[PDB]
Parts: structure tokens; sequence; C-alpha cells
RNA sequence: AAGGGCACCACCAGGAGUGGAGCCUGCGGCUUAAUUUGACCAACACGGGAAACCUCACCCGGCCCGGACACGGACAGGAUUGACAGAUUGAUAGCUCUUUCUCGAUUCCGUGGGUGGUGGUGCAUGGCCGUUCUUAGUUGGUGGAGCGAUUUGUCUGGUUAAUUCCGAUAACGAACGAGACUCUGGCAUGCUAACUAGUUACGCGACCCCCGAGCGGUCGGCGUCCCCCAACUUCUUAGAGGGACAAGUGGCGUUCAGCCACCCGAGAUUGAGCAAUAACAGGUCUGUGAUGCCCUUAGAUGUCCGGGGCUGCACGCGCGCUACACUGACUGGCUCAGCGUGUGCCUACCCUACGCCGGCAGGCGCGGGUAACCCGUUGAACCCCAUUCGUGAUGGGGAUCGGGGAUUGCAAUUAUUCCCCAUGAACGAGGAAUUCCCAGUAAGUGCGGGUCAUAAGCUUGCGUUGAUUAAGUCCCUGCCCUUUGUACACACCGCC
């Protein structure tokens, strides 16, 4: 044995909270402040990512960037 | 023709196939004095017996049990529904049967005689 | 691991590909006339399958 | 329809295979169908020669595994129909037949 | 000590486990329930879906 | 197990259809040879019929390379009961014709 | 210890060799991160073990759970599953790091409990195989000898391949093994037959013919089940029947068992397979969903993936291949086989004809064949007949090595294999020793199968050409039987 590798780190998910990533405003109205996906199998319910570069699709992981 | 196997390969594989089912019918009906198979095969449909030395066991309730193993020889080889049919055969003078007394001994042994 | 690599490798031919149909060993498989057996599961099933000692 | 038909026999005990066609002949000719001789393939011989030991140590000793296939063909040639009068093949297990047409 | 540079043993009479030896020595005379004997001894769902997707 | 529900009910539905199940024993084999429509894995397959036969519901054989999963009684009313079936339906083994 | 008997894994008489040389391959050793491992007559081209990856079991690394089920937690306000980009990594492993999406009770965590393993133990075992041993040995019943265990039968002798028989005879009658048996080869102008085998006869042709041959000769040219448009099974195939029995004659013998020779005959001993009571701590847990116990089981000894290794080289040994030459090598022409395979459940991969391109290896189209239908009348080699070489390490040998060109594969480097042009090493018949063998045999000589995507210096078969010596013996080496001795009986690997 004795390997000269220490022990791999396995991922942890942060157990993050509750999404809640679009807002209403005066007495509720609709403002997805993130993007939507727009392929067909992903439909009009799930949502695009927010990184800092680019925006990727949870499922159908299509990306548009901006330059 | 080029969709059909040549003779020699049809009956190695023809074999096989006895083979193999007797291998699994050895393993499912040991408990019941299974002793041999014997398959009559036409172009049509196929026919197995089961000789064994309890029909009464080979067969479930209601030929549950015969019915199950029909299903199932069905599913392995893929034989299309309804093309071949499994009969269980009490073997006369099970004493001369090889087969039997050796699986009646290890019964025996198993229950712990001496 | 994932999808990708897990049976990755190509085995369309080799030793690797080929196995017994009884006992799922790689060696002394027999493959004439469509046996894919192996040289002792052969040995075993020779009687059943119909192949007889003549000479 | 004018009708000939070519069948085959297949097996590997010669004893079978000659009853099932001497037979086969035998009906025929009650029924006064012109039947040619029935010809005998020459026989199939697959041999396999393994070692006989499961290990490897011995002294090299080998089976040699032999499995006969025996052919025969049969041909009726009626100037009728030939389907209607023969509608029974009276097979025994192991005995494997094949119709064929003359076309063929 | 028992065996050569390769590993095998010089003396294969020479029995090297303490329980038994080259005799089979029976125990108790082959007496008991698993043991040798002694003298003694001697002498529908697609009809079902159907009308579950009807209506 | 990972195993979707899509792949478990379509499973359990064959499994109640006829009263057997076969299945060659290739971890590596993409498709089940029957219901490859499903598009689930043979090693899905063997998977959740090792988890029914753990928990007794269904009885394992082995031939040369192949597993012979016969259903259970006890298997019946717990099929019965994870797919809302009433106690009317049931395999071919169970019933033909009668 | 003595006396008998047998055996080309004993000799004799010989033959071909091995050990001498080069190389392939397998062991040991050395070396190595690993160079995985078993086996030491009855291991060492054996594990069908010809390993590029796989195989793979070993090493260097990195993923995955494919840890069932039970209990308790955590949890639709999320148990949890994946993943584009950058790093990071060999990796286009979201393996991890920043990163926000996505997945919906399947999972996750802890505690018990599985499961798998080419991990160990063949000295825990089954099965199978090898050997003693294919030697001729082994055992009841009844009767006799005995107080018993036991013994006789199962033997002085002759004879046989054989306790195979005959004879002697307190034994008589048997049984297993041997034999008999099955398969194979040798003969049937006798039988049944055959457009997937053909043969004769006949008809059209094609050519040599013309001297004119003319029922002339050759034709694997075309035909006559093109079913109305010949017969036949000799050749071929494969079924049933026959045939060979020491049957006939002479000689030897208890004149018995049998032995020798000769005639008629195809054959007067064709090869195998099977194979007793038992024994070998023989070999295999690396054949298995054969298997006990032990080991490991999440940083895995599970499983997968990448690379390497199994080949590694001062040396020793074993099975082998090629040679040392003129009984030859080269070049060309002529001319003859038989085994047997051939398109795939998974499974990706078949045998190849024909035409075209290239010098070759090969390439490109176009078929046929699941097969007595196509390869194929298997135009095989040796050999035979002509050319050159000329006793010279030489036109023998082709080892070593350079360059180039193709094929298979995901991948050819540590050269897979093949082709082409170059260098041309030992080797001039091999010490001590040692192997195999009695007739279609040794040996020369090629062709199939297995291994196989590519692969034969291996093995298993087949055919071709085709001998010398021997019809004996216990000298050597062994084995068996009898007598004998024994303080052994786990049986000399003993006891002491
Ligand atoms: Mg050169």
């Amino acid at each position: 044995y004795t390997t000269p590798k220490k022990n791999k780190h396995k991922r942890k998910k942060v157990k993050l909270a509750v999404l809640k990533y679009y807002k209403v405003d005066e007495n509720g109205k609709i403002s997805r402040l993130r993007r939507e996906c727009p392929s067909d199998e992903c439909g009009a319910g799930v949502f695009m990512a927010s990184h800092f570069d680019r925006h990727y699709c949870g499922k159908c992981c299509l990306t548009y960037c901006f330059n | 023709m080029a969709v059909q196997i040549s003779k020699k390969r049809k009956f190695v594989a023809d074999g096989i196939f006895k083979a193999e089912l007797n291998e699994f019918l050895t393993r499912e009906l040991a408990e019941d004095g299974y002793s041999g198979v014997e398959v009559r095969v036409t172009p049509t449909r196929t026919e197995i017996i089961i000789l064994a030395t309890r029909t009464q066991n080979v067969l479930g309730e209601k030929g549950r049990r015969i019915r199950e193993l029909t299903a199932v020889v069905q599913k392995r080889f893929g034989f299309p529904e309804g093309s071949v049919e499994l009969y269980a055969e009490k073997v006369a003078t099970r004493g001369l049967c090889a087969i039997a007394q050796a699986e009646s001994l290890r019964y025996k042994l198993l229950g712990g005689l001496a | 691991g994932h999808q990708q690599l897990y049976w990755s490798h190509p085995r369309k031919f080799g030793q690797g590909s080929r196995s017994c149909r009884v006992c799922s060993n790689r060696h002394g498989l027999i493959r004439k006339y469509g046996l894919n057996m192996c040289r002792q599961c052969f040995r075993q099933y020779a009687k059943d399958i119909g192949f007889i000692k003549l000479d | 329809a004018i009708h000939r038909i070519r069948i085959t026999l297949t097996s590997r005990n010669v004893k079978s295979l000659e009853k099932v066609c001497a037979d086969l002949i035998r009906g025929a000719k009650e029924k006064n169908l012109k039947v040619k001789g029935p010809v005998r393939m020459p026989t199939k011989t697959l041999r396999i020669t393994t070692r006989k030991t499961p290990c490897g140590e011995g002294s090299k000793t080998w089976d040699r595994f032999q499995m006969r296939i025996h052919k025969r063909l049969i041909d009726l040639h009626s100037p009728s129909e030939i389907v209607k009068q023969i509608t029974s093949i009276s097979i025994e297990p192991g005995v494997e037949v094949e119709v064929t047409i003359a076309d063929a | 000590d028992g065996f050569d540079s390769r590993g095998k043993r010089e003396f294969d009479r020479h029995s090297g486990s303490d329980r038994s030896g080259l005799k089979h020595e029976d125990k108790r005379g082959g007496s008991g329930s698993h043991n040798w004997g002694t003298v003694k001894d001697e002498l529908t769902l697609d009809e079902w879906k159907a009308i579950q997707n009807k209506d | 197990m990972l195993m979707p529900k899509k792949n478990r009910i379509a499973i359990y539905e064959l499994l109640f259809k006829e009263g057997v199940m076969v299945a060659k024993k290739d971890v590596h084999m993409p498709k089940h040879p029957e219901l490859a429509d499903k598009n689930v894995p043979n090693l899905h397959v063997m998977k959740a019929m090792q988890s029914l036969k753990s928990r007794g519901y269904v009885k394992e054989q082995f031939a040369w390379r192949h597993f012979y999963w016969y259903l259970t009684n006890e298997g019946i009313q717990y099929l019965r009961d994870y797919l809302h079936l009433p106690p009317e339906i049931v395999p071919a083994t169970l019933r033909r014709s009668r």
C-alpha cells in the first residue's frame, strides 16, 4: 500500500436552500430574473444557468456565451 | 440458403439446446426426482417431455409449475408463443434409473442418514 | 465511471470478446461448428450434444 | 397440376433414418407416385479432438469426438398434385425433414 | 524446511496436518448422523390497461 | 440502485403480466431483449430482480448463463399493492382461461 | 535374497535422429515497478498458454458500486442524480477545484447484514484426467483343509498377445478384466438405388486430318430429367446382406491345447475406441452459478479505464525448425491427392470464383456457395524432365542488419504479419551420452482443422514417395509372478 497521493476528497453538495429565483412586484407581476432554456424537450418550465460568462441548460447542456 | 444455417451447425445447435434444457431442468426439478428430458422436434412445433419420478410434483397446483416452465423455456430460447408443449411423464421402473437413485441418495445424505 | 468510459473498450474481436456459453470463461474456447463452449464444458456436455467417441 | 417434390431427410442415427425413408417410399408406392430412389448423400463427420485433461498435466491424451450426420434425398414426381396426396410425414425424434419444390 | 526450493515437499507421505494423516481414521467408529455408517447401520394486465386508458 | 421509476414500473408490469423472468448474466448488455422499447438496461433488470429476491417475492434459478426468476405468492400481493391493482388481475401462470 | 516371465517408453540388428551450429518456443537463473502463476518416467510447443489492447491473473495510476435487504435518521421548504465552460488530469473520468443550472424518493448517512474475487490451501474436498497399466491381473457360490484370521479353487508343466486355453488336480461350477464388442481399412463387375456422382452409347459441333483413313483420333466442347428427349451402376456415394473360421493339405506337438509352412484366396495378426480389483496426500480451488474453511470487500485482492509487463539477457537445460550440399541449389516445363472447413443468438469476424490495376505484397468491381449444388476435376509438395553452377563457407546456408512498400486492427514502437532491394554469421555431419521405431511402418514431402481481426517453426489429422534390419533374448533398464525373510501394517517416504 502506502499510496503517495493522499486520499481523494469526494464532492459534497452544498445542500442549497429554496431556489426562489424569480420575483413578483406590486401585488404580483411575474418576472423571471433568470434566463429560459429554449429547447423543446426542456420546455418552458426549466431555467438556464446564470454563470459569470455563459448560459447553460441544466438538462439539454446547450450553451449561450456572451462575449 | 442464406437465412438458413448449415446442417452441421444446425445439428450442433440442436444438441446445445438439448444440453442446456437438460441442465436447467436438472437444477430446477432436482428435488422432484427429475430423470431426464426427451425432445421431439417437428418443423412446426416443439414437444418436450420431462421424464420424472413424481409428475404430481413437477406439475404444480392446477399445472401452475408446468405452465410456468413452459413460459420460461419460451422466453429463454426465443420460441414463438404457442409453439412448444411441455408434458410430464412418470418414469417406468424408477429403481432402474441411475439419476433417480442418485438423487434419492443425495436427499438421504442431506437428511443426515448414515 | 460514467457512461462514456465504463465499457468504452473496443471489444469486437480477440479473446475478450468471446466467452464460454456455459461458464463465462475465456480460455480453451471451441468455436468450431458454432459451439462456443469451453474445452472442459464440452467434455462435460458432449454426450448430451451428440458427440460420441468412436475411435 | 404438374408438380415434383424433393424431400430431404437428415439425422444422426442410420437405423431411424433408414426406417423413416423406407416407410416413405413404401407408402408412396402404394399410392402409385413415381418415386426416384433414395439418394444417399455422403455422411458428414464432425470431428473434435480435445485434451482429455481439464488441467494440462498428463501424458497428452486426446479425445476424438465424432458426430455423424446422414442425409437422404427422396423425389416424388406425380403427374397430378402431390400435397393433397401426402399430408402425413410420420416422424420420430432425431430426424428432420425439409420440403422443397423442384423449382428450387 | 519440509519443502525444496520450488516449494514441493520432499516427503509426501509425512503428513503436515496434526488433525489428520495419510490414513483415514474414522470419528467414533463411524457413528452419529452425519457420518459414515457402522455394522449396526449395515444390518389480465393488458385488458385492465385497455380499460384504464379508455376513460 | 439508481434505477428510475419508469424502468421499475415497466419491469414490474412485465413480471406481473407473465409470472416468469429470464435475463442473461451480462451487466454490459445495453437493453433487455424484452421491452427494449422502454430502453431499460439488463443491468437494471438484474438488480431489480436481485432486490426482489432478497426480500423474497421471487425465487431465482440459474442455468449456464441465464437467470430464471419465478414469481411467488408473497410477491403476488406485493405487486398488487405496488401497482394498485384489485385482486382479480393475475399472471398467466396463475390463470389461463380460468 | 533366489527362481521364472514379459516389454523397441529394454536390448540385440539396424534405420532416422537428438546432444555439435543458427533460430523459434518452454523452463531455471539474472535483471526488473512488474518481468503474474501452476507443474520439476508420470514438469520443461504442457495449462489446448501462437499474451500489442482485451486476455490478465503482475506493476504504475485514475473512475465506478454493480454494498442486496432490515432498522434508525435526513428529507418534495429537497434524500439525492447528472452536467456546459475554465482549471486539474493521460483522458472529451463533473475524478476533483470555481461555478450556477438540472435530476425527484429510485437514492444518501449511520448501525447490522450481504455480495463478488484467475486471492490462499489440490496436504480440506467433488468431478475429470495422468500413472502403476493396457501389464494380466481380480472375486463370489458350493465342496475340501483347517479352532481362527484364512487357504484351495487362482497349479509342476505345455501353450497363448492374454490365470488365453490344454492338461495335472480337493476341487466343481462361474463372474470382472482379456476376449467378445463398436468404429475404421481391405473384397465383392452380387442387391437397392442416384441431373448435388457419374459412365458407356448416340446426336451436334471444334481441331488434326485429306493419303482417304471416317464405327479414324482428341475434347472437363455442347447435349440426350432442357423430363418425354438413351440405357447402366463398372468407376463415386451409402444402406442391407455376404466373406476368414487356423477353414484345406503336409510337418511338429501328451498327438491335446496349439505351433510352422504351403495351396486356394482380397485379406491367413488393419488400426483405433472401450477397458477390472485398487493405488498414487500424482495434477487441477487459474474451467465452472463444483465447493468447505481462511483472506479481502470502498484508498477493494470487486469491477472498469490508460500505460507498461508477461518477450525483458554474462548463463544452463528440454521439445523443435533449417542447414552443412552435386543423391545438390537455381531456372523453366511436364504432372499426380486425401482428410476437412466455409456467411455467425449473443458476435462485430465466412470460403472464394471471374474481370480489371500493380512487379510483388496487395487493391477495385462483379458474382456463386448455409454446400457431393460454389471454391473444386482442390492443376499441393516431393518427385520427373531439360538449363546453369562446379568441391570453392562456393550459385549450399539465410542467421544478423539497413532502406522501402502493403495488409489487419482502436492502436504495429519493444520491429504482428506479408512483399521488394541490399550484408552474408556459424555450420564441412557433430564428444560423453541419449530418443523413437517392425510395413504402406521409419523417413523424405506438402495440405487441412484448432489457436485466429492478423498470425504456425506447435499440436491434431490427411495424402504423396517409400525403405534397411528382426520373426530373437534377458546382456542393460525396468515391470510382473512364485518361493523366501521381516521387529514393517500411516506398510522402507517404515520401524528403530
Ligand atoms: Mg539481405
